[PDB]
């Protein structure tokens, strides 16, 4: 890709410049991360192709990979129960395979276009770094505070456990 | 006082020192009595 | 002294890589 | 296929200025962190 | 035409590539002096008796140290204020068994400082300038000269003083906190204002600049090389800077004025650091921070804490544990 | 003895930036650049460069 | 610009550069999704914070 | 107590008398 | 034998310093 | 934790760097050399906003 | 004309105070900070949360005022007036700490709203958006700070209260705790705060002594127009002063702005990265080759060890006042102490 | 130590004599301004 | 030079200003004082007056403890 | 269904209420009363 | 010339100062308060 | 195995100070 650099494909036809439809990248790029987070959700995950995830007692001492059913009430938001961790990627994927086929259907707004600046790549850098340490954020305080995503098998306890003598009582 | 229909503005912020220094005295004076004062 | 036996090659590394890249671009300007 | 020449080619510079400024700031960084490296 | 002439004339020359003048024929040799002798004793100095109770403290690189933890440190408790060159030592080992390399740096460094203050004043009077910048420097000059002359006299002993390290440095001031509470010292409130708003006005006056500089190169090339050196005309939009910050906050909050802007920049850290300088040589005398400690009681007469009786939880906690061979007496008294 | 000591440990402190910024100023003054350098007979416009 | 039988297939998902809906466009409905979004991300904090508690079952290693 | 009463009037006393200087000065057009 | 890196770190520092002042690049006006 | 604590600390600067340069590109080797008289206090009813000079 | 752009005319009227549409986002949450926390030292105790008076309405002074954190037993609850907690109990909720999570969040959105301010003004201004990049240190900060720190912690009882001596006793406990003098994040954070006074005052210093003759006045002020074309200082004869009296100098004005401006900045994100590393108690505490040769050796000592020792006494002499929900009894023979103190 | 205290001593009179003479040279004089005083 | 409004010396040097805030300004500075004089400020935030810091069957520091129930737990502290 | 529940959905309706709505409704009355004259 | 009394720099000005008397005349009060 | 504890360091200088020498002088042809 870099000595063949000088692909038709990036050039808009209408022009002579390199031209990349961004809003048209991103209904592509969000259908496949929909379908990868669906199939992930649905297959993997549930054991209907796939191996499940690692789940343990509440104490760390039966901790093994097993197929977890989706779970579907509020108790699909306990950060604890890996149910909801296959909801999630059924029903985001799902949401995202939807929100594709918008994006890749639906045109910008011109006021959403020239307020974002939509045809500069920077915006997407901007917006997706945002996107990237909201989930960094993410990722650290389920890993510091504990979730069904960080079982202490494989991770060690964590400093909670230790503060209110969870293993002691 | 002397402008017609105006206090002069210097008169204002006599006034408005003065009393601000004033209420600082009070919250210093309250530092030596009262609530907070060690006796 | 009982220090980090990495220690040293980490400190002469973590001088040297950056040293390396500052003397590569400077002794290449003017092209 | 063609292996066309990029015209988005630039030459890089850094001043003499600048390579003081980051040797001095690669020495201190040297300086400050390796004690810690030690330990 | 005469020696003495073409001396003085190569002395006070506008011409030297570093000016020397009057203040650098003293300035020279003592800051050079305190340079070697500090080096030497950093890298190399035997273990020194700081606190006079036979407990020597090792400094140097070579004796353990790191980096952080390396220092010269002070002079002996049992010298105090005495005056300890090198010959009024038996011998050298002595010497360094007892810190005379840190009065030797000490010395030579606080000479060498108040002559580069001449100095800058006699640089500033050879080219035409303006004067004030030695006025500027005195800041920093007072700091320096309170925590290595004027606390060491106010308490009776240069072991008193700040080592010459970075982690004795911390020693410093946390032994300091536990003495004298120099964090509710108003003087050091006042340095504390006068570093982050000097930092903060350092912030502004570059972000306020750089924001309106004037389109004179491309995006490939570093903004930078839209100014030359020596170039008559301002490089940024000053009305513009106004402008934005005076809509900022409001519009007389905002300096119009390039000389006030500049005066204020230079003034507020310079008087913060004159302030905390004199904290910390007043608190040489033990005129110390506010004392809170019980200023607060119920209606009984019970204490009621505040967070400055924490505060003084921790003083006490440093201050029973410092020098802990050193007292033999209930008070610390110097 | 605390009070006096502070107190004139910080008036010789600041009569000393006193002075400077006097005797500066009275050297400045009295050689004619006090109030700044002029533009047409700047004196470093007229010396050789360092190096 | 070099053709490439991939580029061929590729070529109509990337020819409607700069093409846009003119004015506010659908902005409202998707000012609606953020506010939902915003919803879910509170509830989801809530329920981790453990300021918003429901019944059936206890944020816990238990559950 | 009356001590303080005291202590506030001369006060007061001698913070008006300095601004009642420059308000006559001022009011009559003297040579301020 | 942490006291060579120390001091090399720190001889380093110094080269730079005598390095950036005897051999600057001239401030020129053009 | 830490690891990942501190990129996404430093990852908040690089949303606003990049976003800054997205929306102020136009002005990224400087501004205008003009700007005087649109950014004075009082001359515009809108700040910026060329059409509401209030020639008054 | 939409209703969008009559409301965009309106929020970017110049008028004495800018409000822009980031204006709706700074001035309530503003206003709820610094109200929230001049309410809370004003009238609100700490007698529930930490056994101290922290208002004026108890006897303290503005050094000894804060709206102090909550008590640890809620953890990180965010501890909203109709939480779980304080159940709409407007008293209860100033009881049990309820305004430092208020405070904080409210600051914390005020601050968002106050970088966007200056986003949205140096875009209308037309200038480029530096004093935001700027201004990211102190959100860098705060956001470390008073935010990530005790989300790493406890509670967010262990977060600096929004007072003088609370600052203060937060200061003391990272030193006693962290040894957070002996981090080289703070380290870099002093050298950048340090280096950005010296900037601010070798400027202003400078620019106030290379100042052309412009006047007749010996009051040098009047010299300046802003409306002026040329410099109104020498850039020469500085750069040739502080060429011969410390060896080198600036040559470039834009450098030298943009240096003022980074030293600082970097100085805060560089400190706030050993802040989320205090957060884990990821601490730069001990250097274990100098502690494992003490340990062995009881002739070695240096300034290290002995900073190790004033941390260890000040830990548990101020560990049963500072954390009052711990319950620790310490007896006094525990307590470590030197001869004769 | 009394050579190098004689030594010492030496050297620092020198100096302070150079810094004192130094300064009493028309000192006022040397300056790119005005020079009568 | 002036975005519009009317000068902060012209209002404060008025005769209308004054009379307005001779009245204003002190009625708000008596009703703050009202407001801690009549005990009112302790009742609304909680603040214990000077006699409630301890009580007879209390003599220790009434920190919270409990999660949830913190009405009931700073009754029983009284 | 608990009190926290019903506590936050009255928080969500009073956020709107107090702050929100009035706040977006007299900002669009002053900005269609005081308009700029081009 | 006819300038307008109430303003959004009316509103800006009171909201801080009415509460910052009112405090002040509170802080006033409580400086007499006995133990 | 007990090697030689100066082996790493002196094998990456050893590989290291060369290949930055060329580096330097082949990035710099052509000025
Ligand atoms: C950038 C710049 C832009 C500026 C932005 C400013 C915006 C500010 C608004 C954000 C406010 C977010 C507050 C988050 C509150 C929180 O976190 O509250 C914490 C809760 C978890 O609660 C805690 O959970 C702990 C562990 O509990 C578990 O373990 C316990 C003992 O074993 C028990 O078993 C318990 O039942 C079980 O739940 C303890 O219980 C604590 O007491 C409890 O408070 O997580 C949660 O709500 C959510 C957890 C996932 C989201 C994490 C995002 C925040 C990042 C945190 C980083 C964390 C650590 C890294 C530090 C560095
Ligand atoms: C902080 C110290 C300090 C500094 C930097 C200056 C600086 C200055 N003085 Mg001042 N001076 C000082 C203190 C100082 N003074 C004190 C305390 C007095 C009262 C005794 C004077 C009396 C004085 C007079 C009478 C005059 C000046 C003048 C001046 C200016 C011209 C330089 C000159 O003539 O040298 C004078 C410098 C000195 C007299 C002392 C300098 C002290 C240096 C900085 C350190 C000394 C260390 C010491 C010599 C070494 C230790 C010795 C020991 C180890 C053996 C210059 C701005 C002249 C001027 O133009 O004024 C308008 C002038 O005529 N000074
Ligand atoms: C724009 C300004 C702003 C912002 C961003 C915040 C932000 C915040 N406030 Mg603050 N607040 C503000 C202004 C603001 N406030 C003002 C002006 C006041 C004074 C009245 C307060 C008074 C206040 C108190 C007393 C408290 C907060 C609290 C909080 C926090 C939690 C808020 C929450 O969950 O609300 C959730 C609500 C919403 C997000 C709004 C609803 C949005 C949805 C999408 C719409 C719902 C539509 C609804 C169903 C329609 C029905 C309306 C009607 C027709 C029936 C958060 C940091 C709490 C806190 O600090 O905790 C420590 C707290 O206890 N606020
Ligand atoms: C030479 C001495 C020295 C110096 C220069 C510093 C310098 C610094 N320290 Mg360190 N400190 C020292 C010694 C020193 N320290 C010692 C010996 C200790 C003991 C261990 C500490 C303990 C310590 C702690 C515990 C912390 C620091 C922190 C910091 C940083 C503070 C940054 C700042 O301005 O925050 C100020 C706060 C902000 C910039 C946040 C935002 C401020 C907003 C904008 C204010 C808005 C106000 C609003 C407009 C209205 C206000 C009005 C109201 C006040 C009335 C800075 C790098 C902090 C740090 O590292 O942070 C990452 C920190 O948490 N220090
Ligand atoms: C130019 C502007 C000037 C404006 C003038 C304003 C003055 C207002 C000042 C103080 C207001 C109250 C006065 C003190 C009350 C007297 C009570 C008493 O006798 O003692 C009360 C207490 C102890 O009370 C003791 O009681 C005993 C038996 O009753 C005896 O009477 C003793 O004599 C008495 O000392 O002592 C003190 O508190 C005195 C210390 C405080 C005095 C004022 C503090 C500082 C005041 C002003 C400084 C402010 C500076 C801010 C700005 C500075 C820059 C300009
Ligand atoms: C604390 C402070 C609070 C601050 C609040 C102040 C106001 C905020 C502004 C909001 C701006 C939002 C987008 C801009 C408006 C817009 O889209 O264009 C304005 C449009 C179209 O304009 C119309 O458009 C027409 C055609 S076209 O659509 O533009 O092509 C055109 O003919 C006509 O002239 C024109 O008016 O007008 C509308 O139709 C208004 C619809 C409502 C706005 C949608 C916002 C979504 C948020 C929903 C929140 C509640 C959901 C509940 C969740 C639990
Ligand atoms: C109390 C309400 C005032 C709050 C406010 O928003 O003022 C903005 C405008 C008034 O000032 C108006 O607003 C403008 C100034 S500004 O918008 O306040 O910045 C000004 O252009 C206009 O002439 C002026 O009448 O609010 C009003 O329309 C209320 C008119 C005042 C009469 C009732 C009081
Ligand atoms: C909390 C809360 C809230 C809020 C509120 C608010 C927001 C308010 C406020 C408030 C405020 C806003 C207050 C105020 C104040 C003030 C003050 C307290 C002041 C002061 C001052 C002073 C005392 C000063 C002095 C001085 C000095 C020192 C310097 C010089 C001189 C003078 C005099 C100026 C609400 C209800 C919503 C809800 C619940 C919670
Ligand atoms: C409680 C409300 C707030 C109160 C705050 C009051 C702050 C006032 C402090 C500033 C004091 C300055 O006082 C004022 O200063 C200006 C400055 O040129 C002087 O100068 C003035 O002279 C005359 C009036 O005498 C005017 O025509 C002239 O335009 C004006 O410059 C005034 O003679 C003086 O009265
Ligand atoms: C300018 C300063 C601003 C700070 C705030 C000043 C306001 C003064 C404080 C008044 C406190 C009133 O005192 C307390 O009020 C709350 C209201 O939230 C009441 O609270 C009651 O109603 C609420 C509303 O549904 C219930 O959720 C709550 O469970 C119940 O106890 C308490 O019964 C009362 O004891
Ligand atoms: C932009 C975001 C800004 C949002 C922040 C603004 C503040 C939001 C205020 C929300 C306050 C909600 O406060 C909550 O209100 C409900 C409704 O009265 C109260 O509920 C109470 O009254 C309702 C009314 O019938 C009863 O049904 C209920 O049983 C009772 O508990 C809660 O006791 C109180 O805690
Ligand atoms: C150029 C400017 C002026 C510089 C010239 C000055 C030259 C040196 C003058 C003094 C140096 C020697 O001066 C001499 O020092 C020795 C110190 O060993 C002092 O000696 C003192 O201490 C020694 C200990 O060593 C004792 O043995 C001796 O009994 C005692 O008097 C002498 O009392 C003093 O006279
Ligand atoms: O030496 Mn140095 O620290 Ca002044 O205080 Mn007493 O001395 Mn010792 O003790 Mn605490
Ligand atoms: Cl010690
Ligand atoms: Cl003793
Ligand atoms: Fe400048």
């Amino acid at each position: 890709h870099w000595v063949f650099w000088d692909l038709e494909l990036f050039v808009d036809p209408r022009t002579g410049e390199s031209a990349l439809d961004l809003p048209k990248m991103f209904g592509i790029h969000l259908f496949l991360s929909g379908l990868l987070c669906f199939g992930f959700g649905a297959f993997h995950l549930t054991g209907v192709w796939g191996p499940g995830m690692w789940v343990s007692d509440p104490y760390g001492l039966t901790g093994h990979v097993q197929p977890v059913a989706p779970e579907w009430g509020p108790a699909g938001f306990n950060p604890f129960n890996p149910g909801g961790v296959v909801a999630h990627h059924i029903a985001a994927g799902i949401v995202g395979i939807i929100a594709g086929l918008f994006h890749l259907t639906v045109r910008p707004p011109e006021r959403l276009y020239k307020a974002l600046r939509m045809g500069n790549i920077e915006t997407v850098l901007s917006s997706s770094i945002a996107a990237v340490f909201f989930a960094a954020f993410v990722v650290a305080g389920t890993m510091w505070y504990g979730n069904a995503t960080t079982p202490i098998e494989l991770f060690g306890p964590t400093r909670y456990q230790w503060d209110k003598g969870y293993f002691q009582e | 006082m002397f402008a017609e229909g105006r206090i002069p503005l210097w008169v204002v912020g006599v006034v408005a020192g003065i009393g601000a220094i004033g209420v600082l005295g009070l919250f210093f004076y309250g530092a030596y009595a009262g609530l907070g004062s060690s006796m | 002294m009982q220090v980090n036996n990495l220690g040293f090659i980490a400190s002469i590394l973590f001088v040297l890589v950056p040293t390396v890249f500052l003397l590569i671009l400077f002794i290449q300007t003017g092209k | 296929m063609d292996r066309n020449s990029n015209p988005n080619r630039q030459p890089v510079e850094l001043n003499r200025t600048s390579l003081y400024l980051g040797l001095l700031l690669v020495a201190v960084l040297g300086i400050l962190f390796s004690s810690y490296f030690f330990n | 035409a005469s020696l003495w002439e073409q001396f003085c004339q190569w002395v006070t020359s506008t011409n030297n590539r570093i000016y020397v003048g009057w203040f650098g024929t003293l300035m020279i040799p003592t800051l050079l002096t305190a340079t070697t002798c500090f080096i030497i004793a950093f890298i190399a100095a035997p273990p020194v008796d700081i606190d006079g109770i036979r407990e020597p403290v090792a400094g140097s690189l070579l004796y353990g140290n790191n980096i952080i933890s390396g220092a010269v440190v002070p002079s002996s408790n049992a010298i105090g204020l005495h005056f300890y060159p090198i010959w009024e030592a038996a011998s050298l080992d002595e010497w360094l068994y007892n810190g005379g390399p840190y009065q030797l740096v000490v010395f030579h460094f606080l000479i060498g400082i108040f002559c580069y203050m001449g100095r800058q004043w006699e640089l500033s009077y050879r080219l035409g300038m303006r004067p004030w910048i030695c006025v500027a420097y005195s800041a920093p000059v007072s700091a320096a000269t309170a925590v290595f002359l004027i606390y060491p006299i106010g308490q009776g002993s240069f072991s008193d003083g700040m080592p010459l390290g970075i982690s004795g440095t911390f020693n410093f001031m946390i032994v300091f906190q536990a003495e004298h509470n120099i964090l509710m010292h108003p003087f050091h409130m006042l340095g504390v204002a006068g570093v982050f708003g000097g930092s903060l006005f350092s912030a502004m006056h570059g972000s306020l600049v750089t924001s309106s500089l004037v389109r004179e190169t491309t995006e490939v090339e570093s903004q930078n090389y839209g100014y030359k050196f020596g170039q008559e005309e301002e490089t940024y939009n000053i009305v513009a800077a106004h402008g934005y910050f005076g809509r900022l906050i409001f519009q007389y909050a905002s300096f119009n004025n390039s000389r006030s802007l500049h005066f204020f920049l230079g003034a507020w850290p310079v008087i913060g650091i004159w302030f905390t300088a004199m904290g910390v040589s007043t608190m040489a005398f033990n005129l110390n921070g506010f004392n809170f400690n019980q200023s607060i009681l119920d209606s009984q007469g019970r204490v009621i804490g505040t967070w400055a009786d924490v505060l003084n939880r921790a003083n006490i906690g440093f201050e029973v544990m410092h020098e802990r061979n050193a007292h033999n007496f209930p008070l610390d008294l110097a | 003895r605390a009070w006096l000591a502070t107190s004139h440990f910080v008036l010789g402190f600041f009569f000393l930036v006193g002075h400077l910024w006097h005797a500066g100023r009275a050297r400045a003054a009295a050689a004619g650049f006090e109030k700044g350098i002029d533009r047409e007979t700047e004196p470093t416009l007229f010396m050789p460069d360092l190096d | 610009a070099q053709r490439t039988r991939l580029g061929d297939i590729l070529r109509p998902l990337n020819s409607e550069y700069g093409k846009v809906v003119p004015g506010w466009g659908t902005t409202p409905v998707m000012g609606v999704f953020m506010a939902l979004f915003l919803v879910f991300l509170l509830i989801i904090l809530q329920i981790y914070n453990s300021s918003l508690i429901l019944e059936g079952f206890s944020v816990d290693w238990a559950g | 107590n009356l001590e303080p009463i005291f202590q506030l009037t001369f006060l007061g006393l001698i913070v008006l008398a300095g601004p009642a200087v420059v308000f006559v000065l001022a009011f009559r057009g003297g040579d301020l | 034998m942490e006291s060579v890196a120390y001091i090399l770190v720190l001889t380093m520092a110094l080269a730079v310093l005598f390095f950036a002042i005897a051999f600057r690049e001239p401030p020129r006006i053009e | 934790t830490f690891g990942h604590a501190v990129f996404a600390l430093l990852f908040f600067f690089g949303h606003i760097w990049h976003g800054s340069r997205t929306l102020f590109r136009d002005v990224f080797a400087g501004v205008d050399p003009g700007l005087e008289e649109q950014v004075e206090f009082g001359v515009f009813a809108k700040v910026g906003d060329l059409s509401t000079r209030k020639e008054a | 004309r939409g209703w969008f752009d009559v409301l965009d005319d309106w929020l970017k009227r110049d008028r004495f105070v800018f409000i822009g549409w980031s204006g709706l986002l700074l001035f309530p949450c503003a206003f709820m900070a610094l109200g929230g926390w001049l309410t809370g030292t004003t009238f609100v105790t700490s007698w529930y949360t930490h056994g101290l008076a922290s208002s004026y309405l108890e006897g303290a002074n503005f050094l000894t005022v804060a709206v102090s954190s909550p008590a640890d037993a809620f953890g990180h609850s965010l501890l909203f007036l109709w939480g779980p907690e304080a159940q709409g109990n407007l008293t209860r909720w100033f009881q049990i700490g309820g305004l430092w999570p208020f405070v904080a969040l409210h600051g914390a959105f005020g601050l968002i709203g106050f970088m966007l301010r200056q986003f949205e003004i140096s875009r209308l201004v037309g200038i480029r958006p530096y004093n935001a990049i700027a201004f990211s240190g102190p959100i860098a900060v705060f956001v470390s700070v008073f935010l990530m720190y005790p989300l790493g912690q406890s509670s967010w009882f262990f977060a600096p209260s929004f007072g003088v001596a609370g600052i203060f006793r937060f200061i003391l406990f990272l030193q006693g705790f962290h040894n957070w003098t002996l981090n080289p994040f703070h380290m870099m954070g002093v050298a950048g705060i340090l280096g950005g006074a010296l900037l601010c005052a070798i400027h202003g210093a400078t620019v106030e002594n290379t100042l052309f003759e412009d006047g007749e006045d010996s009051n040098t002020f009047r010299a300046f127009e802003p409306t002026q074309a040329e410099e109104t200082y020498s850039m020469v004869t500085a750069n040739r002063f502080w060429s011969q009296i410390f060896g080198i100098a600036f040559s470039n004005k834009r450098w030298l702005h943009f240096f003022m401006l980074f030293v600082p900045v970097t100085g805060l994100w560089m400190s706030s990265v050993g802040i989320v590393g205090l957060a884990l108690n990821l601490r730069a505490y001990d250097f274990v080759s100098q502690e494992l040769r003490a340990a062995e050796d009881p002739e070695f000592e240096t300034f290290y060890t002995a900073n190790i020792l004033l941390n260890e006494g000040m830990r548990a002499w101020m560990a049963p006042q500072d954390q009052p929900h711990e319950n620790f009894i310490f007896p006094e023979e525990v307590l470590p102490r030197g001869n004769a103190l | 130590m009394l050579t190098l205290k004689i030594a010492v001593y030496i050297v620092v009179g020198l100096f302070i004599s150079l810094f004192i003479f130094g300064f009493l040279s028309s000192d006022p004089t040397r300056n790119p301004g005005r020079k009568d005083f | 030079g002036t975005t519009g409004e009317r000068p902060f010396s012209d209002i404060v040097t008025s005769i209308r200003y004054w009379v307005i805030h001779s009245i204003t300004i002190p009625m708000l500075f008596i009703a703050g004082w009202l407001f801690v004089s009549t005990g009112l400020a302790y009742d609304a935030f909680g603040t214990p007056r000077p006699d409630e810091y301890f009580t007879q069957t209390r003599q220790e520091l009434p920190i919270l403890q409990e999660r949830y129930d913190i009405n009931q737990e700073i009754q029983e502290f009284n | 269904m608990t009190p926290s529940l019903a506590n936050f959905l009255w928080s969500l309706v009073l956020g709107a209420a107090i702050v929100l709505i009035p706040a977006t409704v007299g900002l669009i009355f002053i900005s269609q009363k005081d308009k700029i004259t081009r | 010339v006819t300038y307008p009394i109430f303003t959004v720099r009316w509103l800006a000005v009171h909201t801080l100062a009415v509460p910052s008397v009112f405090f002040v005349g509170a802080i006033a009060a409580m400086q007499f308060i006995q133990r």
